[PDB]
RNA sequence: UUUUGUAUAAUGGGUCAGCGACUUAUAUUCUGUAGCAAGGUUAACCGAAUAGGGGAGCCGAAGGGAAACCGAGUCUUAACU
RNA sequence: GGUUCUCCCCGAAAGCUAUUUAGGUAGCGCCUCGUGAAUUCAUCUCCGGGGGUAGAGCACUGUUUCGGCAAGGGGGUCAUCCCGACUUACCAACCCGAUGCAAACUGCGAAUACCGGAGAAUGUUAUCACGGGAGACACACGGCGGGUGCUAACGUCCGUCGUGAAGAGGGAAACAACCCAGACCGCCAGCUAAGGUCCCAAAGUCAUGGUUAAGUGGGAAACGAUGUGGGAAGGCCCAGACAGCCAGGAUGUUGGCUUAGAAGCAGCCAUCAUUUAAAGAAAGCGUAAUAGCUCACUGGUCGAGUCGGCCUGCGCGGAAGAUGUAACGGGGCUAAACCAUGCACCGAAGCUGCGGCAGCGACGCUUAUGCGUUGUUGGGUAGGGGAGCGUUCUGUAAGCCUG
RNA sequence: UCCUCCUAAAGAGUAACGGAGGAGCACGAAGGUUGGCUAAUCCUGGUCGGACAUCAGGAGGUUAGUGCAAUGGCAUAAGCCAGCUUGACUGCGAGCGUGACGGCGCGAGCAGGUGCGAAAGCAGGUCAUAGUGAUCCGGUGGUUCUGAAUGGAAGGGCCAUCGCUCAACGGAUAAAAGGUACUCCGGGGAUAACAGGCUGAUACCGCCCAAGAGUUCAUAUCGACGGCGGUGUUUGGCACCU
RNA sequence: GCCUGGCGGCCGUAGCGCGGUGGUCCCACCUGACCCCAUGCCGAACUCAGAAGUGAAACGCCGUAGCGCCGAUGGUAGUGUGGGGUCUCCCCAUGCGAGAGUAGGGAACUGCCAGGC
């Protein structure tokens, strides 16, 4: 499948440590970092876990 | 009605979890009362006294859910 | 200044000035640094009182055991285990 | 309680256990500097494993309602001839058919969490031991998970998430803890968040759609009213509805049953047939009862929606308090009220661009070491650790400067 | 001070005079091990038996038994018996679990000596979780440890033997009790009182609603029952700022 | 293939109800009891020696989709993280997801050895 461009909107500052660990696992910094993540179901499930504050592009 | 005295010693709770072994001693969990919920099978013994899952030979635990009706087993096998 | 927390109707301050506070004394050790090294160091005193002598005494290189006793071993011990 | 001049690196606690212990202190949790050897960790997916909270339940325990049968015990009675019999409000076993409760029960049991594999992805100098120092063991708050309290308190007792403790900035009138976001330092620079754009006071009286009719919005309950838009049926409904206006209110009928009497006129049987311009054995007030009537029900007229409920929303009346409007910050008010989506503008110490500073690393260019590109930590109290600038002393200092 | 369960959260910890009970020992046997067996309860039926002493059979149950708390175990029996029996063993110990320690549980491995059994296998105590008093020490037996001039020896040690409800229990000293509104010292709304806040059960009132009173009639006037508010505002709760 | 026995595995698909069915083989009743052995007494139990009697009880198999048992899909209870509100509940975003029932499944399956056809 095609790889997915990720951006952080909103910030995770108020969110629980488990979700802060998801944003860290996704490699995200200063609310946007020019990141494009792997085409796996495993990363799709990691995006789904924080989808209320992560933005996705294909 | 006050105080109550309640007690405060021990927790007698699980320690030995998942796939486990023992280099010189295999003991598993050291728990009170348990003699009729899960049973030892293979190189492992108990049911004193003892409260332990002590092993008389070398091998590792995998846990079993299969057995007659209500019986389930803490099975140990060599590699 | 007090307190978790005070613009605080919680204590304090008229103001300018002369003032006012973590040390050296001794023992041991940790660290630093250095001299010497299975050795190191002197004190009082002597003396040419910041030299040189003075190693008394102390710290160290072997342990086991109440101890008698044994020692690269030794206490437990009938023992080897 | 008094406890000192200047730049920095890392970064706590009000918890455990003991104490003549609840003001201190000491072993464990949390902070930190050096030394030696070194990657430290989680989120995602699936597999396996110990699992009984949330939910579910009545099998077993204890409790329980409703219906029925009901041993034996406790109570009452009459017979003693009828096969002894009536009763079960009480205590309780059996049983048929149902239903509530449970931390202390289980013919069932998640979400999540936790432990380890099998696998992908991302980035922090980490982890461990030894050698040195600590600080705390009386904090407070908003939310969530539960008890407690009057399903009260700015009350109480814990667990538990995050924040104030030690957190600055934008928003909540003014506000710690709530909302937006975590601040290395600048830019007569851009871009957004929560919030906001009639005026006080910077920005849409914006575009378009939804709703109420009032100072609602801008304090407020149970309760009450043809206040009313929407939704699905039912009835009356356009050779003719609801309301109004005018005109019609009997003939069968002196009905039958009960009773105290009752011409519709408190009960019961029913509730039809007939005529027409037109009608209930009855609707209501009323009388001793009819009547009186005002009506039910049709005609003409006018005229198209309407009556009673059901369902779903928004409003009204429900509505007394004290220094002075005083329960939208205040004013304004017909949207200049609330609400949704779109694009604007205003919006932070956030994001971007550009400019400065400290530590350690990286890419490239260039060379008696300079210039570009950059990864990345920089809010800090307790406390741990590193380095600067002044002040003064001794030597240099009977040198050297000078009346 | 010791022991258990629940509240307590699909690990543990985890507060409330939150909910409720136990211990500060006893069995030489109720230990060990080999062999045999296993309930309750009801009904039926029969002498010596006054109303009832018998046990056999069915119906049926792991709904009997165990030193005791509650929790959980237990018939492979730890329950009931038959025999043999004293392993209610000694000195030790890789290691694991556990509390901050004291203290403690589990246990491979070695020698020695017992016991059951055909042998395997089990036996260093009871069905497990509570049954104590350290340190200090007085008295005593032993001791081929020592007692400093030498040899004995008071004394010190080692090894046997015992004891402080010191229980305020983890124990402040061969020896220690009460009172202060006559005092008094350090600290404080951290902590009460006279007042500020919060709440409005209590308090007084109204409304929904109505068993009834009001010779009729519930609602003019008044109201038992149940419900929902008006108030700040008292009597209390509460412990923030003092 | 089929039938059975032992160790068993798995343990309700392995249960219940009701019916069918086997004695070549194995299995139980059965037929007897000195000796070794046993009895607070006993060939009752334990135990031995066997084939006249039987396929009943006991043992084993099986039809039967009625109930149990297992239970999809859809929905429900609950719930992790997030935004709000009309606030111990509701509405939204995004994931997980029982318990009960339904349709469907299901009157098992099998390792080693041995006897029998």
């Amino acid at each position: 499948a095609k790889t997915i461009k990720i951006t952080q909107t909103r910030s995770a500052i108020g969110r629980l440590p488990k979700h802060k660990a998801t944003l860290l696992g996704l490699g995200l910094r200063r609310i946007g970092h020019t990141v494009e993540r792997e085409d796996t179901p495993a990363i799709r499930g990691m995006i789904n876990a924080v989808s209320f504050m992560v933005k996705v592009e294909e | 009605g006050g105080s109550t005295r309640n007690g405060r010693d021990s927790e007698a709770k699980r320690l030995g979890v998942k796939r486990f072994g023992g280099e010189s001693v295999l003991a598993g969990s050291i728990i009170v009362r348990q003699r009729g919920t899960k049973f030892h099978a293979g190189a492992n013994v108990g049911c004193g006294r003892d409260h332990t899952l002590f092993a008389k030979a070398d091998g590792k635990v995998k846990f079993e859910v299969k057995g007659p009706k209500n019986r389930k087993f803490i099975s140990i096998e060599a590699e």
